RNA sequence: UUUGUCUGGUUAAUUCCGAUAACGAACGAGACUCUGGCAUGCUAACUAGUUACGCGACCGGUCGGCGUAACUUCUUAGAGGGACAAGUGGCGUUCAGCCACCCGAGAUUGAGCAAUAACAGGUCUGUGAUGCCCUUAGAUGUCCGGGGCUGCACGCGCGCUACACUGACUGGCUCAGCGUGUGCCUACCCUACGCCGGCAGGCGCGGGUAACCCGUUGAACCCCAUUCGUGAUGGGGAUCGGGGAUUGCAAUUAUUCCCCAUGAACGAGGAAUUCCCAGUAAGUGCGGGUCAUAAGCUUGCGUUGAUUAAGUCCCUGCCCUUUGUACA
RNA sequence: AAAGGAAUUGACGGAAGGGCACCACCAGGAGUGGAGCCUGCGGCUUAAUUUGACUCAACACGGGAAACCUCACCCGGCCCGG
């Protein structure tokens, strides 16, 4: 039993971990029925990357909200490996989960540590945050 | 850029001068010396005073800094020479003969510890 | 023919619009000598450069 | 020019050219600038050496 | 055994120089799943050297300003592209990206001088990495313009331009520019 | 930044002569004209590399024709920072001596040839023998090595008969096992001949660090990949490895590990296959109009150029 | 009147180091306030949620489906903690610092604030701030009514929409976030849900002075299939006709909206030039303003998210030092 | 009733040398300038087309997107709140 987020931007993903026989499913639906599928390996990245063998007993279940579609996604695959490395330091030996916090963060480090970038605010004189106005002289 | 200002690089100075027998060569000791210390508004000023201290005490105990007093010597006086025989006791000591018709009229040289060597030959010592 | 070069030291920009680095060059291919080249565009140490052209050297601009 | 020598060990000889110059071309053509007022008593011809 | 879209062994594929062995970004610790990776990578000079190849490939389709913002769309782009390569070719398409990107980086070039706007230029030699966004960019131009107004539509043309790169044909715009900017730093000399 | 030790491993290593093989002497009654070992048939083809000594004797008996390796010889021992603009020069009671770093260097060799193996694996086993060796030793602490010994037809009436190595496997990418060339760079100290630290260099820059070592190592590197395309390799393997620090070799440690392609290696090292084939080709065009006699084949130590030498009675 | 305030190195900075007839300082910069990024550590809660239950519904799973007992991970927001060029390697008059890399949420987040002192800069159209001059009852006060600022042989500028196949059109699918909400003066509001229409709308019962109701704010782009096939074409939707509704005392010089019809240049723009360095440009929508009706403008919010530089004084301005004056 | 001499600070140059900045160029991207259209300003007409602003430091700026009020502006009339 755990639940640990993972965020990217205003998308905020949470895993709710228990114990069982083997279960993802992103707010009830599973991790193949979600829309985006040109970003299909993303949400299946530790299930490619640790195999089905070390999800072996757990149920995991996602719960999402907020941002856009792909920091949803960012989101998800960031929750899912947090989720499996809080109940493997919680339930299993250490060295299980060094093992696998080097096979996750040496890939990728999004998989563990989140994104602090944020959209920086618009201010006046310009349609954006730096971008300015045409400035005709004559 | 991150240049220290007149404030975190004087301010730790004063503070150095004094107080010196509670700092040392870590920030997270130091850091949590600088409020029984002083009176430090807001902890930025008290981060940036505690890592010039720390940048100071990297610095200071491997000789001696301009800035610094000589309470530096009081750490030399309380934590520090000749050879065995002297620079000035050698045996033969070359005299070139001007320098031994003074000493025949100042009344020595009779005394023959000297070896007076021969004169040059040649007055070139200009530059053109 | 085409001789390659590598870099040992950057040796400031230079130019007008300042767009051109020159750089300490070492052959490899047949020949050993160290020589100066410049170059267009970013560069570090251990950059390897491919000289058409295999012999001139290159002061100022 | 060195590939084009008929003669082995050519060394190529120089030109020798002796300029005077006025003093408003001078500095219209920047061989002499103009100088401090405390300064002017160097008289020492400047570096032409690192 | 990480494969690129499920299906592209990157263990095999031939970087045949030297100069670019640290600039393309395609062996083993690049090896990724997908073309995205929403990376921080362009925050740093010469961390967007050790950015994948395939990723900075796409992000060049994304030039034109109908075409904004859009990744999603250069990664369905860049999928049905490598699936041409393998259709039409049948070789592994990694050695086709990492052949157009060697063999079509200019090797000379020439800069401007003559104080701002008389033409006087001279020749100098480019950097690698300068080299690997060169190709990038020449392969990237071609491919659009070159469906811009057709009845092609952009992924053979795109395919096509790797492989017209890869096999070094003078229609070509990678190859055509390649020889044109390099020959022109051999004529201001 | 995550590195591992590495340890010195102890095994039998083989450097077996041509008529040391009592296979080529099984397989000289029934094929061919020519014989040798793929060290020696590299070295003809590399040595356009070579700056320092070594010697490769010619042994014509009947229409049969060895090249055959000296036995006083440090002919296994690579040369060490050879090529650059400035040498090692120093002396043997300094540590970094071309006479001990030579022995560092094929030491290392020897070492990292079986250390990026398991020991615990069932081996991927040829159905035949390896003959200069008894299988009733129980010690068991041979190397994984394997010999292949294949079959080239050159005109002229030349039989190219070479014998080659291929030193591991690995499971592939499909379901396959694939064939791995093992062979070590070494990092001794890196300040003096524009040295980079590989610990700090080789995270981005893996190709500054080949470009370097081309620099130089290069008659080291291109007689590996001489013999590579000679042994038909499905991989090559190339090694790192660096001492701990940077006076005293005791220790050296294992950086990580890179995975080449032999025309992939070929060319970045300025190896062109025509070329290497025609000079081993030229010495075989003469000493096939030799008579039968003792030869040698030296490179030279100070000048380049090379020599085949007939030698009188009786040395080799 | 000058030195202090500089030959030089360094800095985003007269920021510092160093040289030194200067030594110590003050304002400005920096510090500081607000925001952004971290917390399984504290405080925690029917106007906020998680989860172990209890039951209902559907073939163990699904349920934003209906109500209970423990917790504070997700929401809210306080009190402190935290990042300091601190640790390491190199460069460096071994001094300022600069560069590289681990551990780390984070190794230049962004805005407010803003000195000496000056311009004949703008504003007497914000003022019951005003000095004087003006008009002051056939008014330049003040009201009611039609008209005007909207006119067009014509320029210049801010902008929007496009010149299509990465597209267009039709269906499906799925996700935000800043915030607004019934009013001294005073009529002016956010809208659920059910019925009637193809729309704007008509009609009624409800909820809400707000984390409670609109609201899980079911936003657009993006995604997945259909058709179209390089044509001024199904892009472009300018101009132009009849009709219906809403607001209002009143829509003509069409305010707005919808139905149908009409299909203009435009096929990527020449000399000059504008803007910009990481959640940035750009693509794309949603709130606030003005508002009885309301956005091609402005002010914010988010969403999809890159190429290229890690520098120079060539150009354009600006500051500084030396220098010339009959200029003040 | 000053003309002039020497010297200091400042302004200025069609002088010499440094420095900074994407309101500078270079690396480059979206553009702008050509096209229909909303909108401001110059003119032109009107009874009036009210008005201030003209290089950044004017021209989607007066929070100015005005159908009446706004509303100054025109044509005709009531009104003392002398
Ligand atoms: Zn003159």
């Amino acid at each position: 039993s755990v639940q640990v987020f993972g965020r990217k931007k205003t998308a905020t993903a949470v895993a709710h971990c228990k114990r069982g026989n083997g279960l993802i499913k992103v707010n009830g639906r599973p991790l193949e029925m979600i829309e985006p599928r040109t970003l299909q390996y993303k949400l299946l990245e530790p299930v490619l990357l640790l195999g089905k063998e070390r999800f072996a007993g757990v149920d995991i279940r996602v719960r999402v909200k907020g941002g856009g579609h792909v920091a949803q996604i960012y989101a998800i695959r960031q929750s899912i490996s947090k989720a499996l490395v809080a109940y493997y330091q919680k339930y299993v030996d250490e060295a299980s989960k060094k093992e696998i916090k080097d096979i996750l963060i040496q890939y990728d480090r999004t998989l563990l540590v989140a994104d602090p970038r944020r959209c920086e605010s618009k201010k006046f004189g310009g349609p954006g945050a730096r971008a300015r106005y045409q400035k005709s002289y004559r | 850029g991150r240049v220290r200002t007149k404030t975190v690089k004087k301010a730790a100075r004063v503070i150095i001068e004094k107080y010196y027998t509670r700092l040392g060569n870590d920030f997270h000791t130091n850091k949590r010396v600088c409020e029984e210390i002083a009176i430090i508004p807001s902890k930025k000023l008290r981060n940036k005073i505690a890592g010039y201290v720390t940048h100071l005490m990297k610095r200071i105990q491997r000789g001696p800094v301009r800035g610094i007093s000589i309470k530096l010597q009081e750490e030399e006086r309380e934590r520090r020479y000749v050879p065995e025989v002297s620079a000035l006791d050698q045996e033969i000591i070359e005299v070139d003969p001007d320098t031994k018709e003074m000493l025949k009229l100042l009344d020595f040289g009779s005394l023959s510890n000297l070896q007076v060597t021969q004169p040059t030959v040649g007055m070139n010592f200009k530059t053109p | 023919p085409i001789k390659l070069a590598r870099v040992t030291k950057v040796l400031g920009r230079t130019g007008s619009q300042g767009q051109c680095t020159q750089v300490r060059v070492e052959f490899m291919d047949d020949t050993s000598r160290s020589i100066i080249r410049n170059v267009k565009g970013p560069v570090r140490e251990g950059d390897v450069l491919t000289l058409l052209e295999s012999e001139r050297e290159a002061r100022r601009l | 020019i060195s590939e084009a020598s008929v003669f082995d060990a050519y060394v190529l000889p120089k030109l020798y050219v002796k300029l005077h110059y006025c003093v408003s071309c001078a500095i219209h053509s920047k061989v002499v600038r103009n100088r401090s007022r405390e300064a002017r008593k160097d008289r020492t011809p400047p570096p032409r050496f690192r | 055994d990480i494969k690129l879209f499920g299906k592209w062994s990157t263990d095999d594929v031939q970087i045949n120089d030297i100069s670019l062995q640290d600039y393309i970004a395609v062996k083993e610790k690049y090896a990724k799943y997908l073309p995205h990776s929403a990376g921080r990578y362009a925050a740093k000079r010469f961390r967007k050297a050790q950015c994948p190849i395939v990723e900075r490939l796409t992000n060049s389709m994304m030039m034109h300003g109908r075409n904004n913002g859009k990744k999603l769309m250069t990664v369905r782009i860049v999928k049905h592209a490598f699936e041409i390569i393998h259709l039409l070719t049948g070789e592994n398409p990694l050695q086709v990206l990492v052949n157009a990107i060697i063999n079509s980086g200019p090797r000379e070039d020439s800069t401007r001088i003559g104080r701002a706007g008389t033409v006087r230029r001279q020749a100098v030699d480019v950097s690698p990495l300068r080299r690997v966004n060169q190709a990038i960019w020449l392969l990237c131009t071609g491919a659009r313009e070159a469906a811009f107004r057709n009845i092609k539509t952009i992924a053979e043309c795109l395919a096509d331009e790797l492989i017209n790169a890869a096999k070094g044909s003078s229609n070509s715009y990678a190859i055509k520019k390649k020889d044109e900017l390099e020959r022109v730093a051999k004529s201001n000399r | 930044r995550s590195e591992k030790p590495l340890r010195s491993i102890k095994r039998i290593f083989h450097t077996v002569t041509t008529t040391d093989d009592p296979v080529i002497r099984k397989l000289a009654k029934t094929q061919g004209n020519v014989f040798a070992t793929d060290a020696i048939l590299a070295t003809l083809m590399s040595c356009t590399r070579s700056v320092y000594s070594w010697d490769i004797v010619v042994q014509r008996v009947g229409s049969k024709l060895f090249f055959d390796k000296r036995d006083n010889s440090d002919f296994d021992l690579l040369t060490v920072s050879e090529t650059a603009n400035e040498p090692p020069q120093d002396e043997g009671n300094s540590f970094n001596s071309p006479r001990n770093l030579a022995m560092e260097a094929t030491y290392i060799n020897h070492n990292f040839s079986q250390q990026c193996l398991r020991m615990g694996k069932e081996r991927y086993n040829f159905p035949n023998p390896n003959p200069f060796v008894e299988d009733d030793m129980d010690k068991n602490e041979i190397a994984s090595v394997a010999y292949r010994y294949r079959r080239w037809k050159l005109g002229d009436d030349i039989d190219l008969i070479v014998r080659c190595e291929h030193d591991g496997v690995m499971t592939g990418a499909n379901g396959e096992v694939s064939f791995i060339n093992i062979k070590t760079l070494n990092e001794w100290d890196s300040r003096h001949c524009n040295g980079v630290d590989w610990r700090q260099k080789l995270d981005s820059q893996r190709g500054a660090v080949i470009a370097t070592e081309l620099k130089n190592n290069s008659y080291k590197l291109a007689r590996w990949t001489c013999c590579a395309l000679l042994a038909g390799s499905e991989y090559l393997k190339l090694g790192y490895v660096s001492r701990y620090h940077v006076k005293d070799s005791s220790r050296h440690v294992i950086l990580g590990t890179q995975q080449f392609k032999p025309n992939e290696f070929a060319s970045q090292i300025n190896l062109s296959v025509e070329n290497a084939w025609g000079i081993l080709r030229c010495v075989i065009d003469i000493c096939m109009k030799l008579e039968e006699g003792k030869y040698l084949i030296l490179k030279d130590p100070n000048k380049q150029v090379i020599r085949v030498y007939s030698l009188p009675d009786g040395t080799f």
